[PDB]
């Protein structure tokens, strides 16, 4: 009735393989470790595609043609799967078989998704907004602001236009953080973490 | 038994205030580190009842000390303004070799010395007694966990926030009976319960999703041992993080009141 933990015993045995779709097969299919890894893989899958459904138009409904090579490429470049997760999927897409089908309609969802993830999970008390820039988004940025009022009806992520031209980032993307909820300085773009 | 509900999203404010008016819950449990940039008085004035604190992303087992201390200081101020009935956090594994897990890991309970020293540091920063929640185990750490939490509580003075449905997940997944937790259940005042789902590819493996009505074996658990759960000052937070639907929540809230009547 229970599923055998099979060649392992505890979660710590599986840590290294929780984000690796290629090594999942190495566990017996009827084993608990195979299931545990599968719940983890699906968390990554749904975090990517539930938030940015238009990416499935690129890959098809299974998402396999993005998800499998991107997860392999993420391990290769030792990506952190931090708030910039979605931005790094877009970077991968730019060198992928899908590179010709990227437009503003794919770009803005992944920028919103990363600004949203930053403002939901970052715990730096001293940073209240993230500002995201892109070479494919001239003169604007995507700003994610932590909640500072229980009674806001504005979305926590907005697109904001700058009156003074903004330098294009060196990479596809750049970011900076602000203390408090204004943009009263441009310190220059930082490159994506990791 | 007081019955609580967890507040995580600001868009659920009007619903939670409705549950307070209709006397469906008696306190609100804040996922408080979601709100560390709000004015603390605005939260206190939003809920016409006591509150309690649940900390999700302190990551106190791994976070660097400077960022951890700043978060602690901010939370200490929230504790002064709102006087939460209790303050609680987790024993979770968030990051493997610099890579964030999106489905959080069960710590290895062999690592007691590491967890002990981190717990003491974080409890010290918060300035109050900390309660630590059990994990909805999938792998066989479920068998180690009760003895681990009792030792940890003895040596550091933390309390245990006992999540009944996480333990039922652990039992369904690993065989570890929920009776292993009897001593902790008769000790702590503070409890959690929620619905759980299943792994998409294996219905026998239970996932702690908080998106669903409480299962029958979770309800038998609470009912079978209602005198062990219920105490002076006992509280139980119902958790609903997804499909946050007013009417389904009210079914589960009423079923808890059926099990734990007011007098
Ligand atoms: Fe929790
Ligand atoms: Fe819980
Ligand atoms: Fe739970």
């Amino acid at each position: 009735s229970l599923l055998p933990t099979a060649p392992v015993r505890i979660d710590a045995d599986l840590y290294d393989d929780l984000a690796n779709p290629a090594r999942q097969s190495l566990y017996p299919r009827d084993s608990r470790g195979f299931i545990r890894i599968d719940i983890s893989l699906r968390a990554y899958w749904h975090t990517l595609f539930d938030t940015c459904p238009r990416l499935l138009e690129l890959s098809g409904p299974s998402g396999g043609a993005i998800f499998l090579p991107f997860m392999a490429w993420a391990r290769e470049n030792n990506l952190a799967f931090d708030w910039s997760f979605f931005l790094w999927v877009y970077v991968w897409l730019q060198q992928s078989e899908f590179r010709e089908r990227l437009d503003e309609d794919q770009l803005l969802p992944v920028m919103t998704a990363s600004a949203t993830r930053w403002l939901m999970i970052d715990r730096d008390i001293d940073a209240c907004q993230i500002v995201l820039g892109s070479r494919s988004l001239a003169g604007a940025a995507v700003v994610g602001a932590k909640i500072d009022s229980i009674h806001c009806r504005l979305e926590q992520v907005q697109q904001v236009a700058f009156a003074a031209p903004l330098p294009l980032p060196d990479g596809e993307f750049g970011y900076f953080l602000t203390p408090g909820f204004e943009i009263d300085h441009f310190p220059g773009w930082r490159p994506l973490p990791r | 038994m007081q019955i609580g509900f967890n507040f995580t999203l600001t868009g659920t404010l009007d619903m939670v205030q409705q549950m307070i008016k209709e006397r469906k819950i008696d306190y609100v449990e804040m996922l408080i580190d979601n709100f560390v940039h709000l004015p603390p008085e605005q939260i206190a004035d939003s809920f016409d009842c006591p509150v309690a604190f649940h900390i999700m992303l302190s990551k106190y087992l791994e976070r660097d000390r400077e960022a951890l201390a700043a978060l602690g200081k901010r939370l200490r101020r929230f504790i002064d303004v709102m006087r939460p009935v209790y303050v609680s956090d987790h024993i979770l594994y968030f990051t493997h070799n610099g890579r964030s897990l999106f489905h959080l890991g069960e710590i290895d309970y062999g690592e007691y010395d590491h967890v002990r020293s981190k717990v003491e540091q974080w409890q010290d920063m918060l300035g109050t007694r900390l309660y630590l929640e059990n994990y909805p185990s999938i792998m066989d750490g479920a068998w180690d966990a009760p003895s681990f939490y009792e030792r940890l509580s003895r040596e550091t003075g933390v309390g245990v926030l006992f999540d009944a449905s996480n333990a039922i997940c652990a039992q369904n997944n690993t065989g570890a009976p929920v009776e292993l937790w009897k001593k902790i259940i008769e000790t702590t005042r503070h409890f959690h319960v929620a619905g759980y789902g299943t792994a998409f590819i294996e219905p026998r493996v239970k996932a702690d999703t908080h998106d669903r009505e409480m299962a029958e074996d979770t309800l038998d658990f609470l009912s079978r041992m209602r005198t062990s759960f219920d105490k002076p000052g006992a509280t139980i937070t119902y958790e609903r993080d997804f499909d946050i639907d007013y009417e389904s929540i009210s079914v589960d809230l009423k079923r808890l009141r059926d099990i734990f009547p007011c007098v």
